[PDB]
């Protein structure tokens, strides 16, 4: 019924955020204040495409 | 040659011996106890209202923290 296409492991590489949940929770309010635009663009892409493969960038 | 000595009540008599019932009232009115209960309930209600409103605000704040972290 067709072949499922998946991104290569190189495509999925990124500089990860390796801070723990307490650090994230402490920073969360200012983080949502400052980094709103990329987060909202990603969430709109996510909820409009319904496909994780189309919103990697 | 001595007097007759026997176990006898003292001259005069004995002091009165109580026998009747003694169950004193020793109680507040009904209105007093009912009023105290209602006042305690109202004080508790006011305190709990304040505390629960504050708790709702705190819950909203941490929910928004989750929302900020979600993407």
């Amino acid at each position: 019924p067709g072949i499922v296409e998946l991104p290569t492991l190189e495509d999925l590489k990124v500089q990860e955020v390796k801070v723990s949940s307490s650090v994230l929770k402490a920073a969360a309010h200012h983080y949502g204040a400052q980094c709103d635009k990329p987060n909202k663009e990603f969430m709109l892409c996510r909820w409009e495409e319904k496909d994780p493969r189309r919103c990697l960038e | 040659a001595s007097k007759v000595k026997q176990d006898m009540p003292p001259p005069g008599g004995y002091g009165p011996i109580d026998y009747k019932r003694n169950l004193p009232r020793r109680g507040l009115s009904g209105y007093s106890m009912f009023a105290v209960g209602i006042g305690t309930l109202l004080f508790g209600y006011w305190s709990m209202m304040k505390w629960n409103r504050e708790r709702r605000r705190l819950q909203i704040e941490d929910f928004e923290a989750r929302i900020a972290l979600m993407p």
